[PDB]
DNA sequence: CAGAGGAATTTCCCACTTTCACTTCTCCCTTTCA
DNA sequence: TTGAAAGGGAGAAGTGAAAGTGGGAAATTCCTCTGT
């Protein structure tokens, strides 16, 4: 034989409980269930009417029909689940005292283990797949019967699942209900604002679809537009016809994209003829393509790669057009007040801040790659990106290491006790200026990505430059003689002192 | 005639500050100062006048009741222990700045063990006398030492003034206590001043204490007449406590106020309100005249901004 | 006298912002070279 | 009628990691109406 659900239970509307709750929480009730006339999870035993068993337990909505964290509770439950003796004289057989205890996160393993510790698992399914995030806003019911062979012998059938069940009571699965509109009524050609007062919805996931004799529309607004979570302000799509003699009854009501689910329509008729959220992603693409930046521009008709202006703030040429879109990216955030349509010139303080902002947030974000720092070529400093993945194609301790392993010609030790290191120090304006002369400090640059011998043309007195600033106010470390200007044998000498 | 005492220069910023749960992680801004505003932040000072060098100041969360007592959440951050801030100032300057100072919002079952816990501290340690704990023994002072052996009896004492105290205690409000201290013939902090209370901190996650703010609205005018529905967004309110003012300021020290008119049903899920407008000073009017509209409180009179509202004529 | 559903209390964590702890640059001269 | 670069010193700028910020919303717990 086998088993058939003949009344489902309803899928939204009833939240789970909590066993805090405990109490008296009602029970799931059946499909066709109204205010006025309450029907409960029913099935029929095709081909069998005698003694026998039934266990409903809970299990994973999705394929790996695993047995589901929560638990049954009520008349004939016990461990998670319920099990109770067929009526030898009934094939139908009615279950209306199921709740749903739902567990909480901080003790879900227990309540997985126990699953496993009662044998309560309807597929088997081999403790491998049974691991991995459970949905705790869904569940399916498993009804599990044990008829009886031709006289004998027990008989288990094939389980069948119910329709998932939906906590009522969490966020993103509840039950869509419209409940006051602003307007019912407006022009063919749309655009009307309405403010619509609806229950919990999740301003990522939530439309007004409109409907009617074969046509579909949408209101228009950004998830800014919805407040709190109870209240949607957005504007009416153009109807199908632009062009009405007389109004149309359409059908108006709150769509939650991710799976369909629909709420009770609202009569809306046809008649005759608030800040957006600035992402950084987002709004970094559309002001590079506003082409409103010189200097922030595509550098390819893919539009996955970009340069952004990047001149070093301390240089006192620096203008307005050289940190705009960092100055932009302040305004739109409100850290400093837009134009005309006062202000202070105290502006040039307040770039170094707003060139870090931009740099942080862009790398926060993760959704970028920087392919070239070209923050060097005196003629144009900027760096270039590339969106994450399409073309990721990137392209005292230190020194303390440095003096044991002393590989490069030029330096070593005159202290053999650690602190008296000779480094060389050859002015880079003798026509003898050798290239590995500079090794040392050649070192420091490719230590630290500011040098690649193959990508970027070398500068001398920059390595120099930086390995000296590196080493000078730095209490802890100083110098000791100073052959440098020694004709014959330039060098310097170092020490420590903590 | 007078002598060395501590004044509060800029007191706290009464509303606005959210307080944390510890679960919350800790720093999420600290207190600002009434003063404070948008992209030019301040924060509460003290200033110990007739000045003494050195000296060390302290912070502390007491209650908000008649009889100021000690408070079960805690300050943290900056240089804080055990809810207590503990800073140095005096050398030259003489005025103490407290930013990065958070409230940690205490667990309702928390609050018990919390407050014994911390009266404890008190009664035993030398900062405040019986005053924040109870009418006793108000001895072990700065006086001496800092230590004092807790008597057999005097737990008891500690263990019914903080049951008492748990069910006055009032988690959605506290208050800041400064307490300076001068140096020792031996350099130490014990020359004790006057302790000064600062203005009640209203928790912004409480209801009853949110700053109120229309958020959005159906239209901002209407027919003098009165009567026409409205749809206005705004920040948490609570259905039973709230009510929508109309007004103008007239000639000569004069006030026209008018209110909206709803029923608590009408507040939806407290973010909401839809309601009707009320009738303009006077039907018959030359032309168009602008008011003013606001969200106010019952309990307590508190208001949001006032945003504009025009009447016009029928 | 439940028990459905509105709130209040607590917990998470998004999406940047600022700071920490150093390292580099532009400025503005000086020196050095040839 | 001190030429072309390299070198230095100060100190503001620049940096990636790692905290700190400010909020909105999800999870949990309570508790009041509905209508005994």
């Amino acid at each position: 034989g086998y088993v058939e659900i003949i009344e489902q239970p309803k899928q939204r509307g009833m939240r789970f409980r909590y066993k805090c709750e405990g109490r008296s929480a009602g029970s799931i009730p059946g499909e066709r269930s109204t205010d006025t006339t309450k029907t409960h999870p029913t099935i029929k035993i095709n081909g069998y009417t005698g003694p026998g068993t039934v266990r409903i337990s809970l299990v994973t909505k999705d394929p790996p029909h695993r047995p589901h964290p929560h638990e049954l509770v009520g008349k004939d439950c016990r461990d998670g689940f319920y099990e109770a003796e067929l009526c030898p004289d009934r094939c139908i057989h009615s279950f209306q005292n199921l709740g749903i205890q739902c567990v909480k996160k901080r003790d879900l393993e227990q309540a997985i283990s126990q699953r496993i510790q009662t044998n309560n698992n309807p597929f088997q399914v081999p403790i491998e797949e049974q691991r991995g995030d459970y949905d705790l806003n869904a569940v399916r019911l498993c009804f599990q019967v044990t008829v009886r062979d031709p006289s004998g012998r027990p008989l288990r059938l094939p389980p069948v699942l119910s329709h998932p069940i939906f906590d009522n009571r969490a966020p993103n699965t509840a039950e869509l209900k419209i409940c006051r509109v602003n307007r019912n009524s407006g022009s063919c050609l749309g655009g009307d604002e309405i403010f619509l007062l609806c229950d919990k919805v999740q301003k990522e996931d939530i439309e007004v679809y409109f409907t009617g004799p074969g046509w579909e529309a949408r209101g228009s607004f950004s998830q800014a537009d919805v407040h709190r979570q109870v209240a949607i302000v957005f504007r009416t799509p153009p109807y199908a016809d632009p062009s009405l003699q007389a109004p149309v009854r359409v059908s108006m009501q709150l769509r939650r994209p991710s799976d369909r689910e629909l709420s009770e329509p609202m009569e809306f008729q046809y008649l005759p003829d608030a800040a957006p959220r600035v992402l950084f992603g987002e709004w970094l693409l559309g002001e590079i393509s506003s082409g409103c930046y010189e200097g922030l521009q595509w550098l390819d008709e893919a539009r996955t790669c970009f340069r952004v202006p990047w001149k070093h703030f301390a240089r006192k040429d620096l203008s307005e057009a050289d940190a705009r879109i960092f100055k932009a990216w302040a305004v739109a955030r409100g850290r400093w007040p837009p134009s005309s349509r006062p202000p202070p010139e105290a502006e040039t303080a307040e770039r170094a801040g707003w060139k870090t902002n931009f740099r942080c947030a862009l790398r926060s974000t993760r959704r970028f790659v920087m392919l070239r720092d070209n923050s060097g070529d005196p003629a144009d400093q900027h760096k270039v990106y590339a969106l994450s993945g399409s073309l990721s194609s990137d392209s005292l301790p230190w020194l303390v290491s440095q003096l044991d392993l002393g590989q490069l010609e030029g330096v070593a030790w005159v202290n053999k006790s650690r602190t008296r290191f000779r480094i060389p120090w050859k002015h880079g304006l003798r026509q003898d200026a050798q290239q590995e002369d500079f090794g040392i400090f050649q070192a420091w640059a490719e230590a630290t990505g500011a040098y690649v011998p193959g990508r970027d043309k070398p500068d001398l007195p920059t390595w120099k430059r930086n390995f000296r600033s590196a080493l000078n106010r730095k209490e802890g470390l100083r110098l000791a003689e100073d052959r440098s200007k020694d004709p014959h044998d330039p060098h310097k000498i170092y020490e420590f002192v903590n | 005639m007078d002598g060395p005492y501590l004044q509060i220069l800029e007191q706290p910023k009464q509303r606005g500050f959210r307080f944390r749960y510890v679960c919350e992680g800790p720093s999420h801004g600290g207190l600002p100062g009434a003063s404070s505003e948008k992209n030019k932040k301040s924060y509460p000072q003290v200033k110990i006048c007739n000045y003494v060098g050195p000296a060390k100041v302290i912070v502390q969360l007491v209650t908000n009741g008649k009889n100021i007592h000690l408070h079960a959440h805690s300050l943290v951050g900056k240089h804080c222990e055990d809810g207590i801030c503990t800073v140095t100032a005096g050398p030259k300057d003489m005025v103490v700045g407290f930013a990065n100072l958070g409230i940690l919002h205490v667990t309702k079952k928390k609050v018990f063990e919390t407050l014994e816990a911390r009266m404890t501290e008190a009664c035993i340690r030398g900062y405040n006398p019986g005053l924040l704990v109870h009418p006793d023994l108000a001895y072990l002072q700065a006086e001496g030492g800092g230590d004092r052996q807790l008597g057999d009896r005097e737990k008891e004492l500690i263990r019914q003034a903080a049951l008492q105290q748990t069910k006055e205690m009032d988690l959605s409000v506290v208050r800041l206590m400064f307490t300076a201290f001068l140096p020792d013939s031996t350099g130490s902090f014990t020359r004790r001043l006057e302790p000064v209370v600062s203005d009640a901190i209203y928790d912004s996650k409480a209801p009853n204490a949110s700053n109120l703010k229309i958020v959005r609205m159906d239209r901002t005018a209407g027919c003098v007449t009165g009567g026409e529905e409205i749809y206005l967004l705004c920040d948490k309110v609570q259905k039973d406590d709230i009510q929508i003012r109309f007004y103008e300021e007239e000639e000569n020290g004069g006030v026209w106020e008018g209110f909206g008119d709803f029923s608590p049903t009408d507040v939806h899920r407290q973010f909401a309100i839809v309601f009707k407008t009320p009738k303009y000073k006077d039907i018959n009017i030359t032309k168009p005249a602008s008011v003013f509209v606001q969200l106010r409180r019952k309990s307590d009179l508190e208001t949001s901004e006032p945003k504009p509202f025009l009447y016009y004529p029928e």
